């Protein structure tokens, strides 16, 4: 009837070898979402619920942005979903909103897709009155790149990749290379668990407090099961309810990735999917 | 000397051990009629005193005997919104059939009231339907129902029949509460839940699925835009014992296990995309129906041994007797007076063991059931590759905090009038497991019916519980 639909994919654009930037219509998620929150989705009736971060919102047009990396069937399937196709189930906004306010100077770090889940927080700080600096890292030398445009706008840019525009080794080498500046106040680390962990461990160099966004296996994302278990300081926390954002100093990090490797199947679902 | 219940067709144990199809297959008409003859039509009908909503038992049994099956169904439905559910899941052994006279006889079993409620409800299902006409939207006023369990479904239905605009709000993609993601298909076929939801759909009740209230929509909006509100969200928040090794791979909340298994159908994989962990020796902690379903489900997933681990004995166990019998017939093993102390894992990632002890009869009651006291030197181990905790669960205290002036009890459940369901907040009603703590489907049903009637009494101005 010349209009849109509920979960319609309003835009799908590729930005890396396996990463996709979707814009999707959902007035509830668009209106209600605050930074640091996420949605759980299902693509079809045989689908699984999967967690993804709301990376931006256009409440006026009722859109929310979503960035997906293809590791298995579901993300692949959504990456294969054409513009106009609907996602069957969209649940959100979920999780505890980030803590935003006018602070001093701020440093942020993002690896892989976490960058896109890092942006919305970064965006909120700046409109809160902060002055930021950002460090971006990638998973390999040539292909699998990073978001060119969005961050440079928010602040001065630092790159870490076997290749262009910056250093080579790791994001933690880029940190500690502020030995000169040393900065102050807070930090943020989002990406693979290992990275965020070592970003925490780089509370050693600057004696800095590091915030972190955790990424465990989720099912409901509403707090009704506890698949997404997390040990904070000493106590069990649910990342979908109490998080996903915690203080890296408190997070049990080995426990997490020792639990992310819990279903070493989907080896299977991914293979069955990848047939023409 | 004996007088037994008319036996029902059931799946064969060896074949049914592997599948999720319904185990109790249901009466034929002649079997049902043959059972209905055992009812002695007691004028004082003690049976009725064992039913929480007080179903006119001998009545629907009578009209069944007479061959007037719709009349039987009509008699049932004027009391119970969910008969096909309740006749299947009610623990008649602690309810209606525990008061049945024919069981008072020596070596004699009570009338099978539940199987008959089921039969009548099922017989009417695959035969007749009703007028498709929607009844909602006549009384012009708005009532919101949060949660689509027995309580919300019941309230919503009954309100739609009363002419009101009913908007249901559900967190999940499927409605039915525990009836969809808790109790498995081998106990409660989901055709029945879908049937009842559809029925309620045709009444003009609009369902908001995948809608988590407080997030998708703010409580304040819900309060502003609706004349009344019913809260039927249950007690679904899991708690872990918190012993060492709770964080091992292979360790599950029954909520997660049963959510994956029942809702996401992880036993149907890679058909459905949700995976489930392999374990041949699984331990289920608890002796509730939760533990029984989780165990019996794990068994159907191809586990070789399944253990029930209970701090108490067989005679304290709160499980449905029929299903415990089935559980035994399917090969579940039981550890009476057993309590885990820690879970143990290996180098890569696994549960590999569980340390346990034996308990004493010493302490008297003191919450729970008579507080078992651990015995020394009885300490032993169970070797397990998967652990599921079915120790119970509590209310969504967070969502409750978002209701200003809403009073909670000692354990955090809502305070509401026993008969009307009205709570401390004006225009807000509540019922089901979110008030009482974990109980029965029939009680959630009943709570919803009464809350609905007093929503009606409220929105008509006849009765107002909220003043200064
Ligand atoms: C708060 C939170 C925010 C997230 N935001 C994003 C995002 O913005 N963009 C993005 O691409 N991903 C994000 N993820 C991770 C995303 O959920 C996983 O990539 C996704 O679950 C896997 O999709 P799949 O198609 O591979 O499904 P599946 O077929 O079930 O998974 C296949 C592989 O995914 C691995 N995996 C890693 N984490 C998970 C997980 N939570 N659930 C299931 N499988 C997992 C598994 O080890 C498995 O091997 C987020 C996770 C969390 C907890
Ligand atoms: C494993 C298990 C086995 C059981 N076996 C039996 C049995 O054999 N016999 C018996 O009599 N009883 C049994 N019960 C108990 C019975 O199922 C429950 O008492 C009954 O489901 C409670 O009904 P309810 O509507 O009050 O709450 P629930 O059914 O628990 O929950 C209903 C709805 O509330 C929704 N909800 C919660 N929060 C929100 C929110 N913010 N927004 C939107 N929706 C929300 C949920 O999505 C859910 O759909 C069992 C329970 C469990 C867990
Ligand atoms: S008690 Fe047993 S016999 Fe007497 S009415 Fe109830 S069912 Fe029929
Ligand atoms: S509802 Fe439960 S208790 Fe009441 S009669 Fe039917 S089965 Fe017996
Ligand atoms: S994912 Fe089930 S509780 Fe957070």
């Amino acid at each position: 009837m010349g209009g849109t639909a509920l979960n319609e994919i309003v835009k799908k654009v590729k930005i890396a070898e396996d990463v996709f930037d979707f814009w999707i219509h959902s007035p509830s998620v668009s209106k209600e979402a605050r930074p640091g929150q996420f949605v759980v989705i299902r693509l079809h009736e045989k689908g699984e619920r999967i967690p993804l971060t709301v990376a931006d919102t256009k409440p006026e047009e009722g859109l929310f942005r979503m960035v997906v990396k293809v590791v298995g069937k579901t993300t692949h399937e959504l990456s294969l979903k054409k513009e106009g196709d609907t996602i069957l189930d969209v649940v959100g906004p979920l999780g505890n909103p980030s803590e935003i306010e006018n602070y001093g100077n701020v440093l942020l770090v993002g690896g892989g897709v976490g960058i896109a889940t890092l942006y919305p927080i970064a965006k909120a700080l700046k409109e809160a009155g902060n002055n930021i600096t950002t460090v971006l890292g990638a998973r390999t030398k040539d292909y699998l790149i990073m978001v060119d445009e969005f961050k440079e706008i928010s602040d001065v840019l630092l790159v870490t990749d076997d290749g262009s525009a910056g250093m080579k080794g790791v994001v933690t080498d880029a940190m500690d290379k502020l030995f000169r500046e040393r900065k102050f106040d807070i930090c943020w680390a989002v990406g693979p668990t290992i990275m965020m962990k070592f970003c925490t461990l780089k509370a050693r160099e600057f004696g800095v407090p590091i915030w972190v966004s955790l990424n465990p296996i989720m099912v409901d994302g509403t707090g009704m099961c506890g698949a997404c278990r997390v040990t904070v300081s000493g106590q069990i926390k649910f990342a979908c309810v109490d998080g996903p954002e915690f203080r890296g100093e408190e997070v049990d990090w080995d426990e997490l990735l020792k639990r992310l490797a819990q279903y070493r199947e989907q080896e299977k679902i991914s293979y069955e999917r990848f047939l023409k | 000397m004996k007088n037994r219940k008319t036996p029902m067709k059931e799946q064969s144990p060896e074949s049914r051990r592997r599948n999720f199809e319904e185990v109790a297959l249901g009466y034929t008409l002649e079997e049902a009629l043959e059972e209905a003859q055992r009812c002695l039509q007691c004028p004082t009908h003690p049976c009725v005193s064992g039913c929480p909503v007080e179903i006119d038992i001998p009545g629907f049994i009578r009209k069944l005997r007479d061959g007037k099956l719709e009349e039987s169904y009509r008699i049932l439905k004027s009391y119970n919104n969910l008969p096909a559910v309740c006749g299947r899941v009610c623990p008649q052994e602690v309810q209606c059939e525990s008061r049945c006279v024919v069981g008072k006889m020596k070596d004699s079993e009570p009338v099978a009231i539940g199987r008959l409620e089921r039969f009548v409800a099922d017989w009417a299902a695959e035969n007749l339907e009703e007028d498709v006409k929607p009844l909602a939207g006549s009384k012009k006023e708005k009532v919101a129902v949060v949660g689509s369990g027995p309580a919300g479904l019941t309230a919503a239905a009954d309100l739609a029949k009363m002419g009101y605009h009913v908007d249901i709000f559900e967190a999940f993609h499927k409605p039915g509460g525990v009836l969809v993601y808790g109790i498995p298909e081998f106990r409660l076929p989901k055709r029945i839940v879908e049937r009842e939801v559809s029925y309620i759909r045709k009444l003009g009740v609009n369902f908001h699925l995948n809608t988590v209230v407080g997030k998708t929509v703010k409580v304040k909006e819900l309060l502003s835009e609706y004349d009344a509100v019913f809260i039927g969200t249950g007690a679904g928040t899991p708690k872990f014992m918190g012993i060492p090794g709770t964080n091992l791979n292979g360790v599950y909340s029954a909520n997660e296990f049963l959510t994956r298994v029942n809702l996401m159908k992880a036993y149907l994989f890679p058909e459905y995309d949700t995976p489930i962990r392999v374990g041949k020796k699984v331990a289920v902690i608890g002796a509730g129906n939760t533990a029984m379903d989780a165990a019996r489900s794990a068994l159907r997933l191809g586990a070789e041994k399944v253990y029930i681990v209970y701090r108490r004995t067989e005679r304290e166990m709160p499980a449905r007797r029929e299903e415990y019998h089935h559980a035994l017939e399917e090969g579940i093993e039981f550890l009476w007076l057993t309590l885990p102390i820690r879970y143990i894992g290996d180098a890569n990632g696994n549960v590999e063991a569980m340390e346990c002890v034996r308990m004493e009869l010493k302490e008297a009651d003191g919450s729970g059931r008579p507080r078992p006291v651990p015995i020394e030197g009885s300490n032993f181990v169970l070797e397990v590759d998967m652990v599921i905790e079915a120790i119970g669960q509590g209310p969504n205290r967070v969502l409750l905090s978002e209701f200003p002036g809403l009073e909670l009890n000692e354990r955090g459940y809502i305070k509401a009038d026993e008969d009307t369901g009205a709570t401390s907040v004006k225009g807000v009603f509540a019922g089901g497991d979110i008030v009482t703590g974990a109980a029965t489907v029939i009680k959630a049903m009943g709570a919803g019916k009464k809350a609905a009637q007093f929503i009606h009494s409220y929105l008509t101005g006849e009765w107002n519980p909220w003043q200064k």
